Parts: C-alpha cells; structure tokens; sequence
C-alpha cells in the first residue's frame, strides 16, 4: 500500500511537471507567433546602413571587453585549479597519515 | 497555521488548472489527483478520509478556503524515503535491490490497490529495464528523493 | 554557428524597423519582441533575466551588439515543433489533440505569465477556432510551424 | 571600400562565437566552483573524523 | 574600458587595407608583425609566436580583422611610457652617464636577446646619426622615438 | 658533467652579454659577475680559488671549455635559506629575529669582505628594507629565493 502511495505520487508529479512544461511552451510559442505576425505587418520599404555604421564601434568595444573577460576568466580558472590541487594534496596527505 | 505565500500561489494555480469548468470547484477524483500531484504522499485510506471530511463539509466540491485548509492538513503530514526504501528492500524476496519487474507489477495489482494497466505499463517503460530482467527499486526511491 | 548573410540583413532590418525613431535604442519592452522577430521563443524567465543583465547598462536602451548577445544566448537552446505538438496533446486527456476552446482559454488564464483574453480571442479568430467543437491540435500547429 | 564593408560583416559575424566562449567559460567556472566546495567539505569532514 | 574612438579604428582599418595589396583581409605572419607594430605599443616575440599559434588554431595562417581585434584587446592591458624606457636604458651604461659609443650598442643589439638582422644594424646606425667614436646619449634617439 | 643544450645556450647568452668586446676571453673581474648572475652561489674565497685556477690556465681570461668545467664543479653547491636565517639571527644582538639595517650594514661590512656602501644601499633598496628599523627576515628569505 505504501508502494501504491509512492507510485500515485510519482505519476501525478510527473503529469504536473509535464503540464507546466506544456503550458510554458504553449504560451511562449503563442507570443512568438503573435510577435512574428506583428513583424510581418511592420514590414516597410527598406533599411539604412548608417545606423549599423555607428553601432560598429560599439561592437568593437564589446568585442574588446569580450577578449578581456575571457582573459580574466582564464586567470581565475588558473588560480582555481591551483587552489584545487593545494587542497587535494594537503588533505590527502593528512588523511593518509 | 499559515503557509508560504508562494505555496499559496502554487496551490492557486494547481486549483485553477485541475478545474476544467473554471468555476472554482474540485471533485473527489480531482481532489485525489491534486493530493497526489502536490508532492506529498496521500494514503488511499487517508485519501478516502479526506473525501469523507469534504463530504462532511458538504456539496462534494472544494472551495478555495477549504482547499487552503486541506493544504494545511496535507503539509501537516511528512514523507520519509528511507522508510519506503527499507520497505522495498523487505519487499524483494532476495532483498538485494534487484527484483523481477513483471512480478512487481503482478504484486501491486494483487497487494495494495490495483494499478491500472496504463499506469502499470507507464511504470514499466519508465523503469527503462526489461520486466524479466532485474530492476532496482532503489532507483525509484532515489528519483523520489530527487523530487 | 556560422550563419548566412541574408539572415544578417534580416536582423539589421528588424533593428531598423523596431526603431520608431532613427536614433536607435529601442525600449527594452520591445526587447523580447525583437528576439521573437527572429522566429525564436525566449521564455519569460529568460526574458526577465536578460532584462536584468541589460539593466547593468541601464537607461532602457538596446544596441545591436546586445541584440547579438540576445540571439546567441537564445541559440544556446534549440527546440522542435514536434515537442510543441506533444506538449499540446499531452494536456488533453483523450490525447487526440482535440480540446474545447474554453479549455484553452482557461489554460491561458491559468498561466504564470498572464495572457490577455483579448489575445486569446484574436488567436481564436486567426485559427477560426470553434468554442463548441474541440479544436484539432494540427489546426493550430499549421501556423505554429509556419511562424 | 567594398572590402571594408565585407570585413565589417565578418566582424559582425564574429561576435556570437566570442559570446559562446564567454558563456562556456562561465559554465566551467561555476561547475568547478561547485567541485571545489564539495571536495573541501568532504576532506574537512574526513580529516576531523 | 578606454573605448577606442571611431577615428583611431578607422585609420587602423585604412592602414590594414593599405598594407594588404590583396584586400581580402588575410593576414600572414609577416603581416601579423606589420600590424602588430602598427598598433604602436611594445610587441613581444614570444607573444608573436603565441599569437601565431593562435592563428594556426584557425589553420593555414590566414585570418582577418577579428585576429586584429584579439591582438589589440590582448595588448590593451599592456601600458608603457617612453620615459620609463629611457630611464631604464641607464642599466645599459656601466658608467651610467648615458654618453656611450654606438659600437657597444650595436654589439649588444646584435648579440643580446633575440638576434637582430645585419640590415637592421645598418638601418639603426644610419638613423641614429651617432658617430661610433663619439660617446653620444642614447636618450637623443629615445626622444625622437618618443615622438613616434 | 655535461648539461642540456638550453643550459649551454643560456650560459653563452650571458657570455655574449658580459663580453663587452665579444672576444671570448673575459677577465676575472667580469667573470665573477658572470658567475654570480648566472645562478651560482660562490664564496669569495671560492671565487679566488677559481681565479687561481684560471691563472694556472693562464692570461687570467676565461674560455668556454674552462667555463663549462667550472660549471661542472660548481652546480654541486646548494644552500638552504634556513642556514642564512640562522646566520642573520646570530648576527642579531637581541636574538628576536630582527636586526636594524644600519646594524646589519656595520656587522656585514666591518668584518668579512669589505662590501662597498653603494651595494649596501642597493641591499636596502629593492627589498623594502627599513634603514633605522629592524630588517624583516622574510624580506631576506624572498631575496635569496630570487637569489
């Protein structure tokens, strides 16, 4: 009987989680369709490259920051496995003794 | 007592979802389903006891204040997975944790409430192991601990 | 990964059109819409996280590099329409995909992200959904996949 | 200036790969944060006992 | 930070296009060094080979402006002052006065560190305008270098 | 004893460095600087012994074969910073592990090799040595670690 209780609980929880996942997919995809038809309605003559021209320098700066942040994350990872190895060795030696 | 506000909101969405008429009433079958789907383990005997208490309240339907009161009653309960894991270990004839799955389905059809063929087969292919081959109910206990 | 030039022109067109003026910096409220302009679905939780991350810059201003981060972060996850079909038809107890329009409206009203019933009615008219007759899942799936 | 524009388009293309790299580095960073914490706790408990 | 103004990056792009007669944007190792020095900050030969390996990661040793972006970003963290360099040249002079013969400078630049080409030696001798017999300050050349 | 190719490469690099003329025959005074900057830990008496060996070889000038041989006899020397810390402590009059920079200068210069005042100041400089205050022994530990 306790096994029955556990089985019912698991079944209903799985159905519940499936329901939330389905409802989230449905609402998000409905929003996607409505925004897509909004965009289709909003179609107009053409574009202007000059808007992209100003934003190119901003993309330059963000790329600079990208390589930077890559470098700091790499250095942090270096210090990270340094600390990892230190702790591993110290604790292994202490535990063995 | 008083429950968490986020818990109250979750109970509200569960009540709205399991209600199909949108009125705000929950039937006995929907009551059992929501008890099982909240996360806590409802006993079949305790499920009938809750149904009887709802009948004492009357109308055979659940209003939101009644739903909150039964939420308090349900959270008053507790579930322990070590105890059910030990019960499963005793349940296995070998007791090693590996047991025939078809025999499992046959016993839970015989002993305890009879699981429906749909539920039995859903358990079978969720176990991801052949019925004749040994299955580990400890895996099921672990996946209950995960939730 | 690598993407064609025509799609690049598509994003440039989207950024130009979503700008009501010419100065740029479309409001963050249209932010998500811009992402949905690409036929991709950012979840509301992802939407608010992206908004919080953007707020470091603040001022409610969006930029093309930030939009490139938008599309790449969304590209991190990929989904198929068959999963959407399965999600739609698993809610139905019958499983044939036929559900009453009242059921779908209740589903919309029960959402964590509140969806206006006006938009639900608009989608019903778009798909010619009948309230009395259960709507076939493929009927809406056609323009779900058309997107 | 045509090569100028073509290389601008390539630059605009390049951004996404960099962003993906940033995200994957963040994922690895948080993962090995978690590994460090778990290992440190386990080792401390074992040494104490 | 220190976001580059449009004029600077535009001029760098113009120089890159000018140097590459092809215009396809492909960068070779010699082109790598050319743009590396065109940046104007101090380039490192070990860093040169490191970035050459980074280019080889793409393959074929042919790459365009995104490599230029990577190198400029990696070099931005490097900050140097010409006054610091000219004051650090004092360690070159054993006497420390700074008035030293160009012959010893030639010998050092030929032999010390990474070997320098003989044509480079002749170019420096011609450009420094410093007589070998006369002890002349290297700082006189460091000033015209500081002009850049 | 023959070392690796990189060892001899570094040795010949220093050889070209201190050879202001590039002749290949470097006098004893500059050879001592070569030895000290190369990585060795030579005693002044041991330096003079090397000078006597060179003079027996003749001309008081070093050649790279003789250079490599005296490498082979010199790499065998190794010193531990604990001994130098004990030396500084016994130099300290109070014995608490802290000796004044002026006192250290006087103690080191009055006896032993008469090291010049400018290089004593160079000791004080580049090591954060407090002239009037007592010298931190950790500074000396780091200085010997950098050799």
């Amino acid at each position: 009987v306790i096994i029955q209780k556990r089985v019912r609980g698991w079944l209903a929880r799985t159905h519940y989680k499936r329901t939330m996942k389905a409802i989230v997919y449905l609402q998000c995809c409905f929003r996607r369709m409505m925004a897509k038809r909004e965009l289709k309605k909003l179609k107009i003559e053409a574009r202007s490259v000059e808007r992209y021209k100003k934003l190119h320098i901003g993309m330059e700066n963000k790329i600079m920051q990208l390589q930077r942040k890559v470098d700091e994350q790499n250095k942090d990872y270096k210090c990270l496995m340094e600390k990892l190895t230190n702790l591993e060795g110290v604790y292994n030696s202490e535990t063995e003794k | 007592d008083q429950l968490t506000e986020e818990q109250i909101a979750e109970f509200k969405e569960a009540f709205s979802l399991f209600d199909k008429d949108g009125d705000g009433t929950i039937t006995t079958k929907q009551l059992g389903t929501v008890m099982r789907s909240l996360g806590q383990n409802p006993t079949e005997a305790e499920l009938q006891d809750m149904i009887n208490e709802v009948d004492a309240d009357g109308n055979g339907t659940i209003d939101f204040p009644q739903f909150l009161t039964m939420m308090a009653r349900k959270m008053k309960d507790t579930d322990s997975e070590e105890e059910i894991r030990e019960a499963f270990r005793v349940f296995d004839k070998d007791g090693n944790g590996y047991i025939s799955a078809a025999q499992l389905r046959h016993v839970m059809t015989n002993l305890g409430e009879k699981l429906t063929d749909e539920e039995v087969d859903e358990m079978i292919r969720e176990a991801d192991i052949d019925g004749d081959g040994q299955v580990n109910y400890e895996q099921f206990v672990q996946m209950m601990t995960a939730k």
